[PDB]
């Protein structure tokens, strides 16, 4: 007779702990697969993050014109997609990727991101290189006097070191910023050391309750009778209250409006047993 | 420009340590003080308000009998005596089962991280030795240089020995591979993207350029090629037709491309053997003084 | 920066300021085109991106 | 931000709250004494005395690991005591020992009078200071 | 020794002749070395406690040094089939080569080796049950 | 200073390895060692029995079967294979549709040939 309850509630211990161990076995081998983006082609079979480009100017004309046939993946995406991935301005497109995390993924001229990750707040970074490469320069008008000593003057900066000692000047010495543990860390497991040192502090104000029970008695019968009927008509009304009065499952249908994800209602439902 | 050249980080030698890789170094000590934690919880409250049989050195094999899954022969016979064997078990289905997970996780994803990423993480360190050639613009450029992490990146190779510099190009490929990487070379970022595309596939270009140079074509003095040339390099380069013919002789045109999960080897769990044989000889050290002392 | 209005092809901007005469140096962002380096001459980059 | 040393603070907390417990049952035992028994003053006082020696010994230990100097060297001089007070007076009897034998006097009892107010009077300084370095740690 | 490339059977010692260096093992060396000699002096004192048998403990102690054998070489064992493994990940990969490393006889005579010298350890420590027990 | 001999001590070693624990136990500070660091070595062993069998049969669940072009255009590993006269090496050099280009980049640009010369010969090495 009790062997069976000792039995079946055994197998019971069996499966809900190897579906336990099992299946934080798959959080922490899924979410280690996670790889970030780190370059154009790992950016162009992603679906899920949108891409992005400001709506005038040589940023758009390059993926259009491109025969690379990685950026004409890219560029086949930018057209036909909903909402508009192209932003207008490009503090607009900074505040997209500011704002919807992960999601949002602006192209822009290298020398404008990285001034702008090291510039307040620093919510934003630039990953992976380069994709074309442009150059900028000093214009002397046609022909004139000023148009071979500034370029053996922007050769001899170059060399130097004072066009990177100016770049280090305002992009990174004027900044707002500096410059993955592969394991579980303590906050991983965090709440098991409370339930630990909370369940021996049970405890000792436990040992405190048996040790003046139990030793200043030393120095029943209708008690089950009284509570039991007790407990039987309140929790006989328990099921009672319960089984009427129609509140079982709240269902708060909704829709996502994709702008700050802006979650909003469609219906909602408090069906008991059989009252919806 | 010029950018660094490692070894594609290799997957491990596994010191013998690395059992513990799953959790953290601060959860395996915030085991060790729990475990002391809770086995005296115990005793104060098996001894003093009695019901006895589990003493200190009773209670501690206690909870090693709960930790290490291997059960009890002593069992707690009070409510709180039951409630601190209640939440150490607990403690225990927890760190064992998030031991299996995690160790699942490090043998299906591997994935080899780099130790430098910069060049700064070359100049915050002393471990990995650099190296460029010894005449050429990749050799003078850090001693005129002024931006005092190319400067303390030239500190290093002036003095330290065995001599970082090489002799040729293939020198510093081959003490890249063959040196296990300890060595850093400092191409050209033209050439460390086309020795990695080139077998055997052993090493990656990582960090970017430090410094930034050109290639150009050259026409002579006031030749009337100059304008021609000029407009047209400025032609391809919009083109396309300088990018598509990059991709074709480093990447198309070339090697490597774009798992098994091999048994555990015996030096991945070759640390539980010397705790293993450690806490036998410890042991019977413990026979003899125990001896001694009867 | 610059411009092309391909109805009346006049040159707009920084580089609309140095083809019709009122400046005599540009330093600052000009990105090396093809279009403007048919106008006006460019030095060596001095900051590749 | 829960790390290794702020669960020695929560640890060493909910032990000192029996430390307390334990010099509260040592001075109303005391108070048995020397007003109101010398073998059963033996028996009692004997048992309570070693664990707050050793828990003492495990605080020295443990924060020492989580490298908080400061309530390191805090303990320490209530263990230089200790260290002490494992040496001083080891009255005899090859047993484990201490307070038992001869009591009811005007010497040791005032050496019994010193433990009844200081470790009681550290021992609630701790459970405060504990608390104020527990909470300290985890909002930071 | 070599056996099939640069055929000829020379018997190099790795101490300072000239991938295959070999010295991963030269780390290893002394552990089997270690356990012959704690096998040596067990085995002095195995037949002298048969000799005299007046003095009273004479299989015991020589009874730790026949087990202090077999576990000196475990660790003998284990710090040379560590020191092969780590070396066989660290070589740069190339699907067109196979490093096989099979073992040979010594190793399974020293495998075979723990098994008795644990028994020689376990029945010299029965003879230490009866003979100090009766004496 | 029984009912340990090794008739009881390959008992508490073997009701060990498995984690199922028999009803002996070590009663001296000599012998809770012995039984102390068996115990952990036989928490490492198991649970990097159970944390690499559960990264087989998780490394051979990913792999799946060829079954597009494009799911033979990412693999280096599997070869390509055309016949190198005929109709079908020309639909691949004259292709535009991108993920046939890169199928032609291939088959250039290979090593040993990828191109059987009869299709007697392309079936036989398949
Ligand atoms: C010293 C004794 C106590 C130990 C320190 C407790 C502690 O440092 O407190 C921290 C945790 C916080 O956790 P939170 O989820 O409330 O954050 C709420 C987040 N906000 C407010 C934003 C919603 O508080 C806790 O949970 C404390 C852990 C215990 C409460 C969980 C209830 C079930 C477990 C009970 C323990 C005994 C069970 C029987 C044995
Ligand atoms: C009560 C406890 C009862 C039983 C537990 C026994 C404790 C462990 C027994 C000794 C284990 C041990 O101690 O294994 C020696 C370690 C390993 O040597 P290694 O790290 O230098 O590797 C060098 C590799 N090569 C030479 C290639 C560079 O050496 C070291 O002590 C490493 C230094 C850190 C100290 C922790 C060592 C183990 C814990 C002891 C407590
Ligand atoms: C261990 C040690 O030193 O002796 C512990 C001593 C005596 O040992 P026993 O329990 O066998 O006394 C006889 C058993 N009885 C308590 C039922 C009469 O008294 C005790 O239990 C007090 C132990 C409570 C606190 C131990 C903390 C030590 C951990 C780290 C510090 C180093
Ligand atoms: C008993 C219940 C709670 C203790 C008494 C209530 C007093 C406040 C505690 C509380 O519940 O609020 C939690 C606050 C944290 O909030 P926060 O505003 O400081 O933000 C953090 C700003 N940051 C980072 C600059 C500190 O804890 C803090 O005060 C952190 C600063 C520590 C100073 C007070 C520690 C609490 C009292 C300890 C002694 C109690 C003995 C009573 C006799
Ligand atoms: C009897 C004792 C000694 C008599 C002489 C040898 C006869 C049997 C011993 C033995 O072992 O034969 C020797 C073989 C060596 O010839 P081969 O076939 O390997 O090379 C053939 C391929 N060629 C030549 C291309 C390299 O070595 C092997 O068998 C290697 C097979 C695997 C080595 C370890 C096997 C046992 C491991 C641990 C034993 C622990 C439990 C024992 C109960
Ligand atoms: C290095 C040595 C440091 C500790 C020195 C031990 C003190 C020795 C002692 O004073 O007594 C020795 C006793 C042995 O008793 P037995 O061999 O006759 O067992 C009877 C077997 N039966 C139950 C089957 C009948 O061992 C004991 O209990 C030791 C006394 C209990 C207190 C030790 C607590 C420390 C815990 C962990 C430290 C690691
Ligand atoms: C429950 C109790 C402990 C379970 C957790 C065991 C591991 C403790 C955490 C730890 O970090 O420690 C590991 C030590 C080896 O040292 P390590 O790897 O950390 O070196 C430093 C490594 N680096 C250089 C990379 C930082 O492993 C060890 O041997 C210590 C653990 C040995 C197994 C239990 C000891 C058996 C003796 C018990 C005596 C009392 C029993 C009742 C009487
Ligand atoms: C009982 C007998 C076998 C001797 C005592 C135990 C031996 C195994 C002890 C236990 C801790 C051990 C160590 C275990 C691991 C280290 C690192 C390894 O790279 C070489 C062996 C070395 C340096 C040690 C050798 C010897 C050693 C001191
Ligand atoms: O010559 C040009 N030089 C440019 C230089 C920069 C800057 F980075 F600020 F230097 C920028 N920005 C980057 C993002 O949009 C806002 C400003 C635009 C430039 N544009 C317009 P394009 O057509 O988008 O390249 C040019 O034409
Ligand atoms: O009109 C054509 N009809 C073809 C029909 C067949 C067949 F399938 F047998 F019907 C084949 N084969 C398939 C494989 O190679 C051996 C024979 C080749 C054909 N070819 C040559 P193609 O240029 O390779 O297409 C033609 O030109």
């Amino acid at each position: 007779s009790g062997r069976i309850v000792g039995g079946v509630w055994w197998f019971f211990t069996l499966i809900i702990i190897s579906s336990y161990t099992a299946n934080l076995a798959a959080f922490l081998t899924v979410e280690r697969m996670v790889s970030p983006i780190e370059s154009a082609e790992d950016l162009s079979k992603q679906t899920e993050i949108a891409y992005g480009t400001l709506d005038s100017g040589s940023t758009k004309e390059f993926f259009r014109r491109s025969k690379i046939a990685v950026f004409d993946k890219m560029w086949t995406y930018m057209r036909s997609a909903e909402p508009s991935v192209f932003v207008r301005t490009t503090a607009e497109g900074v505040a997209r990727v500011r704002k919807s995390k992960g999601k949002y993924a602006y192209l822009l001229e290298s020398t404008m991101n990285e001034y702008i990750e090291q510039r307040k707040p620093c919510d934003t970074m630039k990953v992976g290189g380069n994709l074309d490469s442009k150059g900028y320069g000093i214009a002397t008008p046609k022909g004139s006097s000023l148009g071979t000593p500034v370029n053996l003057a922007v050769l001899k900066l170059s060399e130097q070191g004072v066009l990177d000692k100016l770049k280090n000047k305002w992009w990174y010495d004027k900044g707002e910023c500096g410059a993955k543990t592969s394991a579980l860390s303590l906050s991983n497991v965090a709440g098991v050391f409370y339930i630990l040192v909370g369940g021996l502090g049970l405890a000792m104000l436990v040992a405190l309750i048996e040790f003046c029970y139990k030793s200043r008695a030393e120095a029943g019968r209708k008690a089950l009778t009284l509570l039991s009927s007790v407990f039987a008509v309140c929790g006989l009304g328990l099921l009672g209250i319960a089984v009427s009065t129609d509140y079982w499952l709240y269902l708060e249908e909704g829709i996502i409006l994709p702008q700050n994800q802006s979650t909003e209602v469609k219906m909602s439902l408090h069906s008991g047993l059989w009252r919806v | 420009g010029i950018s660094i050249m490692i070894k594609k980080p290799q997957k491990s030698k596994p010191g013998v340590f690395s059992f513990l890789d799953p959790l953290a170094y601060e959860i395996w000590m915030c085991i060790v003080f729990a475990y002391i934690g809770v086995s005296v919880v115990l005793f104060l409250v098996s001894r003093f308000s009695p019901y006895n049989e589990f003493g200190i050195f009773n209670s501690l094999w206690f909870s090693l009998g709960a930790f290490m899954q291997q059960g009890c022969d002593i069992s707690p016979r009070s409510l709180s005596g039951r409630i601190v064997g209640g939440v150490w078990w607990f403690f225990t289905l927890i760190i064992i089962s998030s031991y299996t997970a995690n160790l699942a996780a490090f043998l299906t994803v591997e994935r080899m991280v780099s130790p430098i990423e910069s060049a700064e993480d070359l100049s915050k360190q002393t471990e990995i030795a650099y190296g460029t050639l010894d005449s050429g613009s990749t050799k003078e450029f850090f001693r005129r240089s002024k931006i005092a992490v190319f400067d303390k990146m030239w500190t290093y190779m002036r003095s330290a020995e065995p001599s970082v510099f090489v002799r040729t190009t293939a020198e510093g490929v081959a003490r890249v591979r063959k040196s296990k990487g300890k060595y850093a070379y400092l191409l050209e970022s033209t050439m460390n993207e086309y020795i990695e595309q080139r077998k055997p596939c052993d090493t990656m270009k990582v960090g970017g350029n430090l410094d930034s140079k050109g290639y150009g074509i050259a026409t002579p003095k006031g030749s009337s090629l100059g304008t021609p040339v000029n407009l047209a390099v400025l032609k391809l380069s919009e083109q396309g037709v300088l990018d598509k013919l990059k991709n074709k002789w480093w990447y198309d045109k070339g090697e490597c491309g774009a798992e098994k999960t091999s048994a555990l080897s015996l030096s991945n769990v070759a640390g539980v053997f010397y705790i293993l044989v450690g806490g036998l000889g410890l042991a019977m050290l413990v026979a003899l003084i125990e001896f001694c002392y009867k | 920066y610059g411009a092309r209005d391909a109805d009346t092809k006049i040159w707009n901007g920084m580089v609309g300021e140095l083809v019709y005469g009122k400046a005599d140096i540009a330093i600052a962002p000009l990105t090396i085109t093809l279009v403007r380096e048919e106008v006006i001459d460019f030095s060596k980059p001095f900051m590749s991106l | 931000a829960f790390t290794f040393a702020a669960f020695c603070y929560m640890l060493t907390l909910v032990l000192c709250a029996s430390l307390i417990f334990f010099v509260i049952w040592h001075i109303i035992a005391f108070d048995e004494l020397r007003t109101d028994n010398i073998e059963r003053i033996c028996c009692l006082l004997r048992k309570l005395v070693v664990p707050e020696y050793s828990i003492h010994g495990l605080f020295c230990l443990m924060f020492l690991c989580a490298a908080e100097w400061v309530t390191l060297g805090l303990n320490i001089p209530l263990l230089f005591y200790h260290l002490w007070r494992y040496f001083h007076r080891p009255a005899d009897g090859s047993e484990v020992m201490y307070d038992a034998v001869s009591i009811m006097n005007a010497d040791i009892l005032n050496y019994c009078q010193k433990e009844s107010w200081c470790k009681l009077a550290f021992y609630l300084l701790s459970f405060f200071y504990y608390l104020y370095s527990m909470v300290y740690t985890l909002v930071s | 020794c070599f056996l099939a490339g640069e055929e000829r059977g020379r018997c190099f010692t790795i101490e300072y002749v000239m991938v295959n260096v070999l010295k991963m093992i030269r780390s290893a060396t002394p552990f089997p070395l270690v356990s012959l000699f704690f096998m040596f002096i067990g085995f002095i004192l195995s037949n002298i406690g048969h000799i005299r048998p007046h003095r009273t403990i004479l299989a015991f102690v020589s009874g730790i040094f026949f087990i202090l054998s077999g576990l000196s070489l475990v660790v003998g064992l284990v710090l040379y089939i560590s020191s092969i493994n780590d070396e066989m990940l660290n070589r740069t990969k190339d699907a067109e080569t196979y490093f096989n490393y099979k073992y040979g006889w010594s190793f399974a005579f020293a495998a075979i080796s723990f098994l008795l010298t644990e028994s020689a350890g376990v029945m010299s420590v029965y003879l230490f049950m009866k003979r100090y027990t009766a004496e």
